């Protein structure tokens, strides 16, 4: 199917799309757009249907897939100042399209990367990730042990960046289990972190075999929380990564503790200081039976980036991280600026 | 310098869709300047811009985005030459709320006129068809009135409610309503006025109403 | 000679007019030249904040600020130029007599009126009734409403001449139960003139729920539809 | 009931522009009496 | 009429009447290498409101209604009829049309 746009109209993305066998439209969405507002017209990605014509600054717009369809990213977008959409493009999903492990592993680092080489200004050891494996007994041995072999790989990818980070191990079912707090002396020991990811068994919560998510994060908000005002907190970047199935049947509703996590870091709650590169959610669809729904409500909208995966096959990402380890390649240093105290005039 | 607009009237929140053509004297294609203005009803302008016909073909595609709380009325697409900022052209299009009616209605009287001493009156008739072509099938109320100059008279006794059967109908304005309509006994100072129809088709199902007039 | 050349036409329209929101990081900053005057330049913003304006150069323009929002002031209660009471009551299958008075507010008698009058799914009005009704004074209903049989008339069109504005020209009829099913759709019934549409007042009717309504939990002004099972 | 068309395979239209074909189309094709003659595939809405 | 021509008729064989979302051929027949700007109107937008309608009838129109000439024929003398024509007749003789300020004929 071929799109073409209206006189006077330019067309950005993909003007002919061929239907692939992954029951996704080959190419990029078509846009058909006049460049005549504050932001650029965030466009209707096939299988959408959008809301709002008004693309003024402050203005919003809203998105709503057919009906058997699950909308995969944001829901709402709101043009912000500086000519940029919030959120992230939507997505129309259905009950089969999954995701190649090359396709997950390469915008997972291409996200990741990024803001680590911000990271870089500059023990130690200034950024925490925060490992919530889901062991209940809704995912199987089979698909669990591959989420470990997974997550062992990517510790080895970030490692080949040459930084370190703490690490925080956490194993999830009727309650939650600390491998590694980011508090230890030995969180930003990636070999260590290793050691223990490798220890832990798909048998360690059979006994209580739970899901409840909702306690899972809250062991990561005594994580990175104070006993009450460090020095070093406004410049920590944290980062949240779990494999679930989004099967939650014990504690209710886990978005709670991210809103409560977003208070605890200080973020979104400042007009002129939203501090949103200080956070990121990534969800990784694990089990058998995966709810896009729930998965998606966890993760992170952040504009052309994505942190909701359904793995295909699994396992494959496993080879796929080790297959994309180059020590060859440089951690970019360019176009970088932070708010520093000081912020004498070439600081900025 | 021709402006033209996909529609004639358009719904706040829609897009106006509109082109220039850039003639010589000659109309002919031509490569030029021109300026494009947007007044709203009151006469304002809102939007304004610099553009050039040059190695386009004397075709300017252009679109003005309307607000959604923007204001209702007649609003104005104003466009002329750099080089001759006297000779002004325009074109209008109606803001409003609407919605698309289902059928038309058409209010064609025997005549095109009406002689005084006519006994017989002013006949007209009602044809109401679907936008398909298929008939309509319904009840009309058709009025009369009497307009001389910048202002109108209405006819409160020419009243009438025709059954519109096969997509067709059928009303006539006696004359002796007509001239009891105004007082002046005189029927010679009547000439040069003129007569307006006020038409209104319903549906037997009664989903849609349209008023037509003449 | 030389006068006719050092003499302007106008005086000097350069404004360098700046306006910064507490919401809004960067300043909005606009220019108004001589040729460029009279011309409608506005920023909106969806923030209630108190913002400043700073104005600078030589010349003279206007500003104005004014805010659009959907006040509180019903009040109304919008029935218009009319006031209509519906009522549906038992019967001496299910055979139920519909009752439909009105009034019109003003200082006439509304001239010719319209009644659409939509049927509980699964009723339909009695035709003798209606032959009743339409030989009736002031009262008119097209031949091709009344031959149509209990086949399909679940919606009526009853056209009227006139409608006082002091009483209540009240009317009824009868409506048999022609087709039994549970969970039935309340009526409805629409009255207005035949030039203005919008202008009317339109009343639903039903025999348990109350007023023609819908079950719905309300709360200050989020509603819930409740037309489901108990548990 | 036990015959008709599954309410769920039954694909409703939504398309109804007031307005469309905003195209343009140049006349190239080999001229014969002056007269340039192209032949266009649009495709109608939903609209009835 | 059109200086040149421009036609748009139906490309099918005629048949019956096209069905809601089907493909149908249009036929256009117009002058080489013009440029061909299309737009498709429903019908009942014209119920509300059918003025300012793009017509060849408005184009001569204008056209017509801005020529530098101005009398129907002839005039009151020799130096007349040329200016009421839109003509300035000069010679070395002397003989002269009238002089023309105004841009838009009289009255
Ligand atoms: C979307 O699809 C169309 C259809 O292919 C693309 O337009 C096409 O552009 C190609 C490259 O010029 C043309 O290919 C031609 O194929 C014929 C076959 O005999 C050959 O004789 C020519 O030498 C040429 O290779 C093709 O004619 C043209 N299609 C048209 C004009 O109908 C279009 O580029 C695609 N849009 C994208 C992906 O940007
Ligand atoms: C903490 O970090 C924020 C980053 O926005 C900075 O603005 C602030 O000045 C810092 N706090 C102090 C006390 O300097």
């Amino acid at each position: 199917i071929s799109f073409h746009c209206y006189d006077g109209y330019t067309l950005r993305g993909s003007a002919n799309r061929t239907c692939q066998v992954n029951g996704r439209w080959s190419g990029q969405t078509a846009i058909c757009d006049n460049g005549a507002g504050y932001c650029s017209n965030p466009g209707i990605p096939i299988g959408t249907r959008k809301v709002g014509s008004q693309y003024r600054l402050e203005d919003s717009v809203t998105y709503h897939c057919s009906r058997g369809l699950t909308l995969r990213g944001s829901q709402r977008r709101t043009c912000q100042e500086g000519g940029s959409w919030s959120g992230t493009e939507p997505s129309c999903q259905d009950s089969f399209m999954y995701d190649t492990p090359q396709e997950v592993a390469e915008a997972f680092l291409s996200s990741l990367t990024e803001t680590i080489e911000g990271v870089d200004a500059e023990p130690s050891g200034s950024m925490n990730i925060y490992l919530v494996l889901d062991g209940s007994g809704s995912i199987g041995a089979s698909d669990f042990t591959g989420a470990k072999k997974c997550l062992v790989n990517l510790i080895e990818k970030v490692a080949s960046y040459g930084v370190k980070p703490r690490y925080g191990l956490v194993t999830y079912a009727t309650y939650p289990k600390i491998w590694v707090k980011v508090s230890e002396a030995d969180s930003s020991n990636a070999d260590w972190v290793t050691k223990q990811l490798n220890e832990i068994n798909y048998e360690d919560h059979k006994l209580k075999s739970g899901t409840n998510t909702k306690k899972a994060l809250q062991a990561v908000y005594s994580m990175m929380s104070w006993p009450d005002p460090p020095e070093g907190w406004n410049r920590t970047r944290h980062v949240i990564i779990l494999m679930t199935d989004g099967l939650h049947n014990m504690g209710g509703d886990p978005i709670t503790v991210i809103d409560e996590i977003r208070d605890l870091l200080y973020i979104g709650k400042d007009r002129k200081n939203p501090r949103e590169d200080y956070l990121d959610v990534y969800v990784f669809g694990v089990g058998p039976l995966v709810n896009q729904v729930n998965i998606n409500a966890l993760a992170s909208k952040k504009d052309n980036e994505q942190h909701v995966f359904k793995v295909k096959d699994m396992e494959n990402l496993e080879d796929v991280f080790y297959q994309m380890i180059d020590e060859s390649q440089s951690l970019s240093l360019c176009g970088m600026v932070w708010e520093h105290r000081k912020g004498t005039d070439y600081h900025k | 310098l021709f402006i033209q607009t996909d529609k004639t009237i358009y719904t706040p929140g829609s897009t106006v869709l509109y082109r220039i053509f850039t003639v010589n004297h000659k109309l002919l294609p031509v490569g030029r300047t021109v300026m494009v203005n947007i007044e709203n009803p009151e006469g304002i302008p809102v939007k304004q811009d610099s553009l050039s016909s040059q190695n386009q073909l004397g075709v300017l595609p252009l679109s003005w985005d309307i607000p959604e709380l923007v204001n209702m009325g007649q609003w104005k697409i104003r466009a002329y030459y750099e080089n001759s900022p006297q000779q002004v052209f325009s074109t209008e299009f109606e803001v409003k709320e609407y919605v698309l009616p289902s059928f038309e209605v058409i209010v064609e009287p025997t005549e095109k006129f009406y002689y005084i001493y006519n006994e017989k009156g002013l006949e007209v008739t009602i044809t109401a068809r679907f936008l398909y072509g298929k008939k309509v099938e319904g009840t009309a109320f058709v009025i009369f009135g009497i307009q001389d100059g910048e202002q109108r008279i209405s006819l409160p006794e020419s009243l009438k409610r025709i059954p519109i059967e096969d997509g067709s109908g059928e009303v006539v304005l006696s004359r002796k309503v007509l001239l009891d309509g105004v007082q002046n006994p005189r029927a010679e100072d009547l000439v040069g006025k003129s007569l307006y129809v006020s038409a209104t088709v319903i549906l037997h199902s009664g989903s849609d109403m349209v008023q037509a007039e003449r | 000679a030389q006068y006719q050349k050092d003499a302007p036409d106008h005086q000097e329209l350069n404004l360098d007019v700046s306006l910064q929101l507490p919401s809004r990081s960067s300043k909005i900053t606009h220019r108004i030249h001589w040729e460029s005057a009279s011309l409608l330049r506005s920023e909106e913003t969806k923030e209630n904040e108190g913002f400043t304006v700073t104005a600078e150069g030589k010349g003279q323009g206007t500003l104005s600020v004014v805010t659009m929002y959907h006040a509180k002031a019903k009040d109304q209660l919008t029935c218009n130029k009319f006031d209509l009471k519906v009522t549906i009551k038992p019967a001496p299958k299910n055979t139920m007599i519909l009752e439909i008075c009105t009034r019109y507010r003003g200082d006439q008698d509304a001239t010719m009126s319209i009644l659409d009058i939509s049927m509980m799914t699964g009723f339909a009005p009695d035709t003798d009734d209606l032959k009743q009704l339409a030989n009736g004074v002031d009262r008119y209903i097209s031949k091709y409403e009344l031959d149509k049989a209990f086949s399909d008339r679940n919606t009526l069109i009853i056209y009227l001449d006139k409608v006082s504005h002091s009483e209540d020209d009240c009317l009824a009829f009868k409506v048999h139960q022609y087709f039994n099913v549970e969970l039935i759709q309340p009526g409805a019934v629409k009255v207005y003139a035949y030039y203005n549409l919008e202008e009317s007042c339109t009343r639903f009717y039903h025999p348990e729920k109350e007023d023609g309504k819908l079950n719905k939990l309300c709360r200050d002004e989020l509603c819930r539809c409740a037309e489901e099972n108990c548990f | 009931d036990e015959d008709i068309i599954a309410e769920e395979n039954i694909v409703s239209r939504s398309e109804f522009p007031e307005s469309w074909l905003w195209n343009v189309e140049d006349l190239k094709e080999p001229p014969k009496n002056g007269i340039s003659t192209k032949l266009m595939n649009i495709f109608l809405k939903d609209s009835i | 009429s059109c200086v040149g021509s421009l036609v748009v008729k139906s490309g099918q064989s005629e048949d019956r009447q096209p069905v809601p979302g089907q493909q149908m051929t249009l036929k256009i027949e117009g002058d080489h290498g013009a440029r061909v700007v299309l737009v498709a109107v429903d019908k009942g937008v014209f119920v509300l409101n059918k003025k300012n309608k793009l017509t060849q009838s408005k184009i001569w129109d204008v056209v017509e209604k801005a020529d530098i000439g101005c009398t129907p024929g002839s005039g009151k003398d020799y130096a007349g009829v040329f200016s009421d024509a839109g003509l300035t007749f000069t010679s070395s003789s002397g003989q002269q049309t009238a002089q023309r300020a105004e841009l838009q004929c009289p009255q």
